[PDB]
């Protein structure tokens, strides 16, 4: 007829308040014959013998609830873990009250741990409420604590599942280092300014000093931190105008103890109304039998619904967290904490105080500034991308064409040869041609600067297994684009269904098919329907560029596996290698696009194309995902389609013959 | 150095074989003072754990702790992880609750387990699903913890595999099922392979609802992990006979060989760390009272006697020993397959049916089909080494290739097939919508009677080891006497080839 409650509490005044709450718990519950005893223990500066003393004292006491209520501990470990593990050996609920670590959220590790405080990842949902208010989509994540970093990434993907957007940059590294400013500058070069930080006080002060020295706290830079990042020297190193969070009664222990007493008391009076009552045995000596109503009492604690307390509607979810939590939103106005918002369990309301930002006006700074210098990457296409070495030092010889058109070149940067050939030789040379004039037309239509560089290899990019952990990766232009080093691929991109699933496409500027390059008895082949090419031999030598989209289009064709097995022994690096090889009469056929070989037939009369025209497709501009550089650029491309500028580009290279 | 091996066991495992585990072991002894302390504990409370750690850590500064468990308590490994975090001593978990998989370790703790995590187990199970072309499947996740990591690992593995998995959406749970809202999500299921991540007491109710909703058919599959499959003795009758499980519990390797390998890893790490730094033995004196050179990130490179016993970044083994088991008709966890370094071995490459999961299951829909290797009809090629998967139009089959003429033992090598009769059989499977059992014959050619004994496909069909012959076969009088041919579809006579 007795119920024992164990507690690890230090101060005698709060012990007296705890005993007073135990005494007042039996007030409104009638004259029932249940009794409530409480046993509180102090704290030795160690942790092993503390765990020993507490575990054998609570075995000898046979308690039902175990409480740890020590915020101001000098050790920064904050580990009530061993007593919770010892109670989880017999499945006894330990109600943690102080810490908010995400390692306690794992119920597979902490089998019988409950708590009335949520982890900080739920604050990101509050920050998602910022996304419900300030209408901001692209974020920049920075988490140093990797024990909670996977849970923060999980919660972030759970929040972004609704809008189906993507985080622009995520970062995880070892806490303790200092040279993280390179990734800060890489995030600075991005369009967004939203900064989400999840670390301890030392790394927060380190990144505050790094943003202060590099002036990343100017206009438009969105800063959004929590309670751990506004304490200690991080509060001293914080810039003025930063927005932070505050836990209402997060450190106020006296009402929190009474709330915990009310929760435990109503849980015990709920459990007394049901059958199958079991008791914890004397597990110190000769008792390893588990307490059989562990998950039963846990299920009692799952449906615990309350209506008493100064905090309010305390309620457990499936994770045993805190529902309907009042939060405060603070601002740092001239090294002074100024309250600028309140938060109920679903909605943010700013108070009568104004919101003064570190940048300009008091309204929200739209920190989504698009890149005025679009990084352009391309492959060396032979009739389209002419690359010429410089004359004296980084210069371009301004030669004139035969039609009175001056060639407007650009200073591009490119490697010299392949990686076994050239170890490291990347020089700036002169790029011009077809798509360069297309980019000149785009820069004439819309005012934006650019940065033309070249892809490191001579491949488009295929979907290949990386050599560890069985993961798909891309390479080439797609590998340089998806890594964030490139912005817009201006190249004759072969449009297919696989790449449409991953990135968005624009309107095609080129429209052509496929053809066969031969040299001039049947000297022609007339397409794929030659039966000798269905079952080839060592005579008809035909191949294509290694890691090309033509090979992917043939890989989708499940009825031409013989050509896929035949052409893999003769794939070359570039198409010019195939031109030189068939120039020496070593090749016999080559599947390639139409107008390139038409221009090369206009250059060299021995180069002969075939008669058929299959795979009538289009080539456009390689693009990113949903972006404001899509609609206006596509309208500019269609404006180039409707006028005679396509005919002008034909007059430059296509219509011009010899 | 000084290593203590304490064992908590219920089975009569004596101590003197651990005393004999010191003499011939470590013949090339690079530490000049290697000593072992073998102890046996009868109780499994953490008070005895703290007591024996304070005894042996003060017991002439023992730097190695080895523990095995016989019970079903996963909190003992967490207690030993806390002990390794406090005392800074490398502690190894061998068997039972000392080898149960935990989620995330700490840099302050140097505790390690000899086991197989749920991520590598999910990799092995998806390798099984890739090797069987079971691409249309589902996923049911309960409120058992450690589940969002499992879903995310499945999502990344599907996004990083050459299959392109046809995955049905995840059936999620909130509490114990009301059979009102979970009923709608369970009635969305129409696929065969069903994956599940829960506890055993939840799985009893899940399988009871699945039998109540008829999800235990011959087509429907059930693959469960090792954490839900507990004791080998405690098997309730609600389990379907044919339940696929993957557990690293190998009965061929005893606990003594595993702790011998653990001592080999400890002496290897000590000998390799002594060659780099001098003052290697550094421990804590006693528990009562108020480190730089550690073995926490040092023994990733380790190999004992050729066994690839290397360690991961998370603290588990790189290449463990996974065991694929099923549940037979005799209600026993039947040992079936073992796992290699990275590739998977299959002792039973022929996938068994277990078509009668219960008593009242009248089902006769499978069809045994055999064919013969002919070039314009059945092109028989190897599996693609880049994908380890037969392409869309090719179908897998087996071939029992013998090793020699000395023994009759062989291997069922799986190969891909295409051609004419493969397309005919695929279109028959499209029209009739049945289930087929395709394999190859190893007796020889079409058929020839040698003293009332037929051979090849005639010997397979007439003696009723198969159902029908879809492949190419000539028709004459006695073949039409022994079986019943269908109508002819192709006009194939005989001819003579000349110049």
């Amino acid at each position: 007829k007795i119920v024992n409650i164990g507690a690890v509490l230090s101060t005698r005044k709060h012990e007296q308040m705890f005993r007073e709450a135990v005494n007042q718990a039996n007030k409104r519950h009638g004259s029932w014959k249940i009794q409530l005893n409480a046993t509180s223990v102090t704290h030795k500066p160690n942790a092993i013998q503390m765990a020993l003393s507490v575990c054998e004292d609570l075995i000898s006491s046979q308690v039902y609830a175990i409480l740890v209520s020590h915020p101001p501990t000098p050790n920064d470990h904050f580990t009530p873990t061993p007593v919770s593990y010892t109670a989880g050996f017999y499945r006894i609920p330990v109600l943690g009250l102080t810490t908010r670590m995400s390692i306690y959220s794992d119920k597979s590790i902490h089998l019988s741990f409950l708590r009335t405080v949520p982890p900080y990842s739920h604050q990101s949902s509050v920050w998602f409420e910022m996304m419900r208010v300030y209408n901001w989509n692209h974020i920049i994540l920075l988490v140093s604590d990797d024990h909670e970093g996977r849970a923060a990434q999980k919660r972030l993907e759970t929040l972004l599942e609704e809008r189906e957007s993507k985080a622009e940059k995520v970062l995880q590294f070892d806490p303790g280092t200092k040279n993280v400013t390179a990734l800060l500058m890489e995030a600075r070069e991005l369009e967004a300014r939203v900064i989400i930080l999840s670390a301890s006080e030392d790394d927060a002060a380190t990144v505050y000093r790094a943003a202060a020295m590099l002036n990343m706290t100017g206009s438009g830079y969105v800063w959004l931190v929590g309670e751990r990042e506004i304490s200690g020297n991080a509060l001293r190193y914080a810039p003025d105008g930063i927005i932070g969070l505050q836990l209402i009664n997060g450190k106020n222990e006296s009402a929190h103890i009474s709330d915990a007493v009310g929760v435990v008391a109503q849980a015990v009076h709920e459990l007394l109304e049901k059958e199958n009552i079991t008791d914890p045995p004397r597990g110190c000596v000769g008792n390893t039998n588990i307490w059989k109503t562990g998950p039963l009492f846990k299920r009692v604690l799952m449906s615990s619904k309350y209506a008493d307390g100064v905090t309010g509607r305390v309620e457990f979810n499936e994770d045993g967290d805190r529902k309907f939590a009042n939060y405060s939103i603070m601002n740092l106005q001239n090294r002074k904490l100024v309250q600028v918002g309140i938060y109920n369990g679903t909605h943010v309301i700013p108070n009568d105080r104004k919101i003064i930002w570190p940048g300009g006006e008091t309204e929200k700074p739209r920190g989504y500034q698009m890149s005025t210098r679009l990084k352009i990457v391309t492959i060396h296409q032979e009739p389209f991308v002419y690359v010429k070495p410089t004359m004296s030092d980084g210069t371009c010889k301004e030669e004139f064409t035969v039609n009175g058109d001056p060639v407007k070149k650009v200073i591009c940067t490119g490697p010299n040869d392949t990686s076994p050939g050239s170890p490291r030789h990347t020089v700036p040379q002169c790029c011009y041609g077809f798509c360069i004039d297309l980019l000149i037309k785009l820069a004439r239509t819309m005012n934006f600067t650019y940065e033309v560089h070249l892809v490191a290899d001579g491949k488009f990019g295929t979907q290949e297994r990386v050599n560890n952990s069985n993961k798909k990766e891309w390479n080439g232009m797609m590998g340089e684009l998806l890594s964030g080093q490139a912005d817009m691929i201006v190249a004759p991109l072969t449009i297919n269904n696989e790449r449409a699933q991953y990135i968005e496409f624009s309107k095609p500027f080129k429209y052509q098919g496929l053809t066969i390059l031969v040299k001039k008895p049947e000297e022609r082949i007339t397409g794929i329907n030659d039966p000798r090419l269905r079952n080839p031999s060592d005579k008809f030598i035909y191949a294509t560029v290694k890691q090309s989209s033509v090979d992917i289009y043939f890989r989708r064709q499940v009825e031409l596996s013989t050509m896929y097995r035949h052409m893999e022994k003769h794939n070359y690096e570039s198409a010019a290698e195939a031109i030189q090889a068939v120039r020496d009469n070593k090749l016999h056929a080559f599947i390639w696009d139409s107008a390139v070989l038409e221009f090369e037939a206009s250059q060299k009369c021995d180069l002969v194309t075939t008669g058929e025209l299959f795979f009538r497709s289009g080539f456009g501009i390689g693009m990113r995902k949903d972006s404001p550089w899509k609609q206006n650029v596509s309208l500019s491309i269609l404006k180039s389609h409707e006028n005679g500028f396509m005919e002008d580009l034909d007059k430059t290279w296509v219509r011009y013959q010899e | 150095l000084n290593i203590a091996v304490l064992l908590g066991h219920s089975h009569d495992v004596t101590e003197r074989e651990l005393r004999n585990l010191w003499g011939p072991e470590q013949a090339t002894g690079l530490p000049l003072d290697v000593n072992v302390v073998a102890l046996l504990m009868n109780r499994t409370d953490p008070k005895s754990l703290i007591t024996h750690v304070c005894d042996l850590m003060s017991g002439a500064r023992i730097h190695g702790l080895v523990f095995g468990d016989d019970t079903d308590q996963e909190a003992v490994a967490q207690m030993l992880d806390f002990i390794s975090s406090q005392t800074f001593i490398p502690i190894l978990g061998i068997h039972g609750g000392a080898s149960m998989i935990m989620a995330d370790k700490d840099p302050t703790s140097t505790f390690f387990q000899f086991g197989a995590s749920i991520q590598q187990q999910a990799t092995v199970m998806l390798k099984i699903m890739q090797d069987y072309d079971w691409h249309v499947f589902s996923l049911v996740t309960t409120i058992f913890p450690g589940y969002r990591d499992f879903i995310s690992f499945i999502k990344t593995t599907v996004d990083n595999s050459f299959v392109g998995w046809d995955m049905q959406n995840v059936i999620t749970l909130d509490t114990s099922f009301e059979d009102a809202k979970t009923q709608v999500q369970l009635k969305k299921i129409h696929s065969s392979v069903i994956l599940l991540y829960c506890s055993k007491d939840e799985a009893v109710l899940i399988l009871s609802e699945a039998r109540s909703l008829g999800l235990t058919g011959y087509d429907f599959f059930w693959i469960v992990p090792s954490l839900v499959s507990g004791n080998t003795e405690l098997i309730p009758k609600e389990f379907p006979s044919g339940l696929i499980s993957v557990s690293y519990d190998d009965w061929d390797y005893s606990l003594e060989a595993r702790v011998r390998d653990g001592l080999g890893i400890l002496t290897t790490a000590a000998s390799s760390m002594l060659e780099k730094f001098s003052y290697i033995p550094e421990a804590k004196a006693s528990c009562y009272g108020q480190p730089l050179h550690t073995l926490h990130q040092f023994m990733v490179n380790v190999t004992w006697d050729g066994k690839d016993l290397s360690f991961t970044e998370e603290g588990y083994q790189v290449h463990p020993r996974l065991v694929v088991i099923v549940l037979n008709k005799d209600r026993e966890w039947e040992k079936v397959g073992k796992w290699e370094n990275q590739t998977l071995s299959l002792r039973h490459a022929v996938w068994p049916r277990y078509k009668s999961f219960s008593d009242c299951e009248p089902d006769d829909n499978h069809l045994s089909i055999v064919t013969l290797e002919e070039a314009p009809f059945v092109i028989v090629e190897d599996i693609d080494p880049l994908t380890e998967t037969c392409v869309r139009n090719t179908v897998p089959c087996r071939k029992f290739v013998k090793i020699n003429n000395s023994t009759n033992e062989g291997m069922n090598v799986k190969k891909c097939c295409k051609g004419f009769c493969i397309d005919i059989l695929k279109k028959l499977s499209r029209t009739v919508k049945f289930t087929y059992d395709l394999y190859l014959v190893t007796n020889g050619k079409h058929g020839k009677k040698v003293n009332n004994v037929w051979n090849g496909m005639i010997g397979e069909v007439v003696y009723q080891r198969a159902v029908m012959a879809v492949g190419s076969l000539t028709i004459n009088e006695e073949r039409s006497e022994v079986v019943d041919f269908s109508v002819p579809f192709v006009e194939t006579g005989i001819s003579v080839m000349v110049s």
